[PDB]
């Protein structure tokens, strides 16, 4: 029920108190630039009691992978196992994992590879305050409350939880659609793109419009009939990246590769199985697509603006 | 709650049709439904139907078979139609408010009966 | 759909407390607290007296509870008195949009 | 529904649960300027079967017209093809084409003749998070949940739909009544009106 | 009618203006009366029983100011016409001058 | 941001129980504190002695029980984090950058 104030009717108690419930998610914008895939962390049951006894709770990295759901204001945990009733969260997200993005470990790494640039941008009010359904896990200490009598003789659940809301997506605070120059990183490696790759992660809830969508099973009725409209639900995701590419040389002198060697043994061997081939990522393909004349590009009309 | 009115054929014969009307009085339908329940000697109370504003019906699955209803909203009242009326027919039948709503989207509140009606003897 | 089954004849001595406990199906008291009762006094209009299980609207004695168990609702009496003097009938709403009722039952001051 | 929250409603009709809805629409500006008319992206019915089947979806480009509506907040696309029910949006879009600029396809042409100068400023927010009524094309996965009983045995609906809302119109965060000055495209066409034309495309919402 | 005051050809009538809105509709409503212009039969499909008839569908909101501000204030400053945007540089010719000021966060 | 998570007494069910399910709140919290120092020296003069006796008498002891063993403070120790190559460290190269 909820408990932001009284309402006209409350729940009569029962063996299934559940309601079809939705809410508006956080708000986010992000876009991490590397040459390794990028490190997230979230909440997962930790190192191995009776039944129905609170899970060991741990904090777990792990790279981030193209379909991943992104912390939505209800934390990021690993819901699937950390909940076990498989209704505490709305239905996106009630069997996977809310990842987020662990600048701490990214940005504090030895050599940088991980983070060249990053960018972000988050909010959320709360919109309702509920309540929880099921039997207590821990008793409220009798020492935080006088005892009532009758009706309040039983407590009522104390397992409140928020639902998040993200206000206004406003073309101000946009983040992409603006080239971003990568002429300083923070870390060590300054934009070098190691083994010939990148990764550009990228969340942006501020286009999550979903589309209704009717279909007829006849069209011989000419009054309207529930019966006859099937419903559905499409999302449509349209991306388009543009790089500037410069290119660098490197002289290998006995010092320049043992160094090389002691940072990522890989690059000598290709110098002359795939690691990452256990994660799932939108492969993009650029071998075919490099031209030199780039005042004919948008961006590369805007990088010699500006060099 | 609204304030209620009985009047129909009281006095009847075997194989006659029964015709029953109720007015409303102080109030309006409103997206209540109005039922009729009947109490015949040596019984309980026995439901009939329901029927609200805009023309929906339900009946009991046994007595469906010879009920019938209908409802005008212009002078407050709805009517009861019942054929093929028998001894057991005879009953004291009542009026009825049914305050039913919808809560959630998954279950109801408010599925008592009100606003009982004195109530009108009718006999076979 | 079926008529509720009751304890048709109840009594007690004055200030006793009496339960009127009345017996159903899952599909009517079981899954659904749809549970009313009525108080008829002698060729009267059925008076409301629990609803929703344990709701009391205005006006009725505040000695009047209700409750719930299994398949079985309940409608408890304290301090039994004159006024209590009257027949007893339950309902239910049944999840196939149908009413229900008992057989009734009496009370009686010993 | 009014999924938001546990509300108060009539006993269902069963059929035809239809209700007289009206909202405030997203906020919108746009002044597009060149020598060739814009392009606009919408989804449409695209290449191809029982009847009721979702329809597939396809991003069509089409130039723009006088009189074309614009993106409401209830996404940019064919509503008379892909809503056979006629009542899913409000009543202007309802048998129209909702159609947004396509700003890449616009800058990414070779001469820049379509688009030298834009301005764009949109926002919005859910006002109420409603629920469709229908039969359900595409059932819930049996792994999301466990099956109730009684007055939950059978799933409510789950197609979710927002209403939108522009929120305040400010005279601060106006595009229009002032002068913007074409001394440098983004692009290789430099302002030339080739074939002594132009072609100002303006969007404004604000006064509605 | 700022437009036509601008364009004047001499710009006597608006040596300098200034000018600050806003709002946002609170609530939205229905009309009562009886429909002018019957909605078209091809925008929508015909229902039945209780939806046999439309509803209103003149609808219109109310306003709503929103938050007034102490740092949005317009007035309690002093403004200078150091060069009018039309051809009159502040010549009161005449004798007369024309203030017209409109204040909505006083009321 | 409390997590609410709960643990199912048994699995064998198929049907939804509110018994049958026990819930719990839980918090955690994630810090990561840099720091950059300096060190300094001070002329033991018989002015400066009087004057840091005058502002704190420990000092000069110190520089041969706790105080504050009455408080309950998350204690930190860093005797043996201290590290002289700053570019090394995030901090260390906005440190070097700032100068």
């Amino acid at each position: 029920d909820d408990t932001e104030n009284a309402s006209a009717y409350a729940a009569n108690a029962g063996v299934d108190n559940r309601e079809c419930i939705s809410m508006d998610y956080k708000q986010t914008q992000l876009c991490l630039i590397g040459c390794k895939p990028p490190i997230g962390e979230h909440w997962g049951k930790g190192s191995p009691v009776q039944p129905g006894d609170c899970p060991p709770l741990e904090l777990i990295n792990t790279v981030i992978q193209d379909g991943d759901m992104v912390d939505t204001g209800f934390g990021a945990m690993d819901f699937t196992t950390l909940q076990a009733n498989k209704s505490e969260v709305p239905l996106d997200i009630c069997t996977s994992i809310c990842k987020y993005p662990d600048y701490i470990k990214m940005v504090s790494e030895p050599y940088g590879d991980s983070l060249f640039f990053y960018l972000r941008r988050e909010q959320m009010f709360v919109r309702h305050l509920f309540n929880r359904a099921g039997t207590v896990g821990e008793n409220v200490p009798d020492d935080l409350y006088i005892k009532g009598s009758g009706s309040t003789a039983n407590l009522a659940s104390s397992n409140y939880f928020p639902t998040p809301s993200g206000s206004m997506v406003t073309s101000d605070a946009q983040i992409f659609n603006k080239p971003y120059w990568l002429q300083r990183a923070q870390g060590h490696n300054n934009g070098i793109c190691w083994g010939n790759q990148l990764f550009v992660t990228v969340v942006d809830t501020t286009r999550s419009t979903n589309m209704s969508l009717c279909a007829a099973i006849s069209t011989s009725e000419t009054t309207y009939k529930n019966t006859n409209f099937k419903e559905y639900l499409r999302h449509g995701e349209e991306y388009d990246l543009q790089f500037i590419f410069q290119l660098c040389k490197i002289t290998l002198t006995a010092d320049v590769m043992t160094y090389i060697h002691s940072m990522n043994s890989t690059i000598l061997e290709d110098w002359n199985e795939d690691p990452l081939k256990k994660y799932t990522f939108w492969e993009v393909n650029l071998k075919e697509k490099f031209s030199a004349d780039l005042d004919q590009f948008p961006l590369g009309r805007k990088f010699l603006l500006q060099l | 709650q609204v304030q209620l009115q009985q009047w129909g054929a009281g006095l009847l014969k075997p194989s006659e049709t029964l015709s029953l009307t109720c007015a409303v009085n102080g109030g309006s339908f409103s997206i209540y439904y109005w039922s009729w329940i009947r109490q015949p000697p040596g019984k309980g109370l026995d439901w009939i139907g329901e029927i609200n504003q805009s023309g929906s019906t339900n009946y009991n699955p046994s007595l469906k078979s010879r009920v019938t209803m209908s409802v005008d909203t212009s002078k407050s009242q709805f009517s009861l139609r019942m054929t093929s009326v028998t001894a057991a027919d005879t009953a004291i039948y009542y009026c009825a408010r049914a305050p039913r709503i919808r809560w959630g989207s998954y279950r109801l509140k408010q599925t008592n009966f009100d606003s009982w009606g004195q109530g009108t003897l009718v006999t076979v | 759909q079926s008529a509720l089954t009751q304890p048709a004849s109840v009594s007690g001595s004055p200030g006793q407390s009496i339960t009127i406990s009345c017996t159903g199906t899952s599909n009517d008291v079981g899954d659904y607290d749809y549970v009313s009762w009525y108080q008829l006094h002698p060729g009267k209009a059925p008076k409301l007296l629990i609803f929703d299980v344990s709701r009391r609207p205005s006006g009725v004695s505040d000695r009047f509870s209700g409750s719930k168990s299994g398949d079985t609702a309940s409608l408890t009496i304290s301090g039994l008195q004159a006024e209590d003097e009257a027949d007893y009938y339950c309902s239910s709403y049944t999840g196939s949009s149908t009413y229900v009722f008992g057989t009734g039952t009496k009370v009686s001051v010993l």
